[PDB]
């Protein structure tokens, strides 16, 4: 449903580009959206 | 995958069931839509007619499709009801044959 | 009536949206003759190579 | 409410604010003329256009069936797609393009996986007939019980595309089928939707 | 006429009778069959070249 | 009915069975106009020799 | 649907391109093809 701009840059339109390139849109997964991506990035951080 | 929808027109509308467990070629709601033999398609639509311009500032309640009288020839009429008056037309011309 | 008149050399928007239907099918029948008048044989006109 | 009873399957329609129903004669203008009777007529269309060199026949005799209307006149309800809808807000009558809706709601693909389970549409695959131009719909819900919320809408119109692209990923699907367009005879014979399988929480 | 493959030896005169108004479509699509049929290779007739 | 065709290119598998045939009046201006176009010379066209 | 030149030069055709090939232009798709595209060009020029 949502949509994004082409040269995504900012937190607040990938927060939505991920809601889209998954099919499933509802709140039991967006409002926690924010996790998911906090762990992505302590995982990387970790050792990048 | 794939979920295979085969056979369109077999089984039409099927409300009053749960529409979870309705077969797969079968429709929750439908409307102006003709289901036949295999396939589904759009109803002919509704569009006007007249046979003579009298006839157009008319609202008749009620008709018969009659083929045959004797002053007529072999050619079909209509007989056509309304509010007030019996008429018949013949794609020529018009008549109130009311009861006097 | 058109008397007077052969081959297809009249001038163009001569149905003018205002003849009739009858005059439709009358258009027809002296485009199909005067169509056969000009070229009376066919046999197989594949022969024209537009180069 | 309309039953066709050489297969036993019901569907709805409209007709033009019927007082009676009958089968009939038609005109003569309509009635397998002879260009020997446009003696009086113009191609400049006195008003009337709705002629077609040659209408689709239901019956040999060519015979009608006509509905006597609230709206002042006759109709004829089983003819080229037009409707004559009504306004009291302005007391005229209004012709638009007749439109059908075909709808299925709660597509819970069960026969192939589980009710639960979250799937990803792409594609329907569609095997059509004739000529036309069709809108699909299509959307859902996470939950079994609602009627879902669009997701998006697309175009089809025959011999030029083959499928319809949708994105979608809740376990449940919906779909519309449309057809709004003047011009079009064209009919299904069947689809089918190109899927794979998510998960659940 | 359904039938006319050898083109040019249609019937314009009768079997017409001012009759039907459903067949002049028909006459104008079977006259376009015949006319493309009989030349089959158009790109730019610019060789007119009439003497 | 298309329009601006000089190519003798004549769809024939477009019209329509229910709704307005008001143009073959202009089909036949159409058509007349195609072959005036490609043949702008006709007075009489025996020049076939078909052997 | 769409048409391409014999040479795809650039961008205003490629885009375009991509949707053919890779077999649908829904619009849920196409308006992420220049996103497709940052991240190719850039998963190549990584290391190219």
């Amino acid at each position: 449903m949502p949509d994004v701009q082409y040269p995504i840059n900012t937190y607040g339109w990938l927060k939505k580009a991920v809601a889209l390139w998954a099919d499933r849109d509802d709140d039991e997964f967006v409002n926690q959206i924010p996790n998911f991506i906090n762990f992505a990035e302590k995982e990387i951080y970790r050792n990048l | 995958a794939l979920y295979p929808i085969k056979s369109l027109g077999a089984v039409g509308v099927i409300a009053d069931q749960a529409p979870t467990d309705l077969a797969p070629n079968a429709f929750t709601n439908a409307i102006n839509a003709r289901f036949v033999e295999q396939r589904v398609f759009k109803t002919g639509g509704n569009a006007p007619l007249s046979y003579v311009d009298e006839d157009k500032d008319l609202t008749p309640l009620s008709f018969v499709s009659m083929p045959f009288d004797y002053y007529s020839a072999g050619n079909s009429f209509l007989v056509v009801g309304t509010n007030k008056k019996l008429y018949k037309l013949t794609d020529e011309s018009l008549t109130d044959i009311s009861r006097k | 009536e058109t008397n007077a008149v052969v081959i297809t050399d009249l001038n163009p928007l001569y149905p003018r949206d205002r003849d009739y239907i009858y005059e439709g099918a009358a258009q027809i029948r002296l485009i199909k003759q005067t169509l056969q008048n000009t070229f009376p044989n066919v046999t197989e006109p594949v022969d024209i190579d537009s180069d | 409410a309309v039953w066709n009873y050489e297969f036993d399957t019901w569907s709805f329609r409209t007709i033009p604010y019927a007082q009676c129903i009958g089968l009939v004669d038609p005109p003569v203008l309509e009635r397998g003329p002879i260009w020997s009777d446009f003696q009086e007529i113009t191609w400049d269309d006195p008003s009337i256009k709705e002629l077609v060199w040659r209408k689709d026949a239901t019956n040999f005799r060519q015979r009608v069936t006509i509905v006597g209307s609230f709206l002042k006149g006759f109709y004829q309800v089983d003819v080229g797609a037009l409707d004559y809808f009504y306004d009291r807000l302005n007391d005229v009558v209004i012709e638009k393009p007749l439109e059908m809706r075909l709808e299925r709601t709660g597509i819970d693909f069960d026969n192939v996986t589980n009710e639960w389970n979250q799937k990803h549409i792409n594609r329907f695959r569609p095997q059509t007939t004739g000529s036309g131009t069709y809108i699909f719909e299509a959307g859902g819900s996470q939950f079994s019980n609602e009627y879902g919320h669009p997701h998006t809408s697309k175009t089809y119109t025959i011999g030029v595309d083959r499928h319809v692209s949708v994105r979608l990923n809740h376990p449940y699907l919906f779909y519309n089928v449309i057809d709004n367009d003047v011009n079009s005879n064209a009919a299904i014979n069947g689809l089918t939707i190109e899927f794979a399988v998510g998960g659940r929480r």
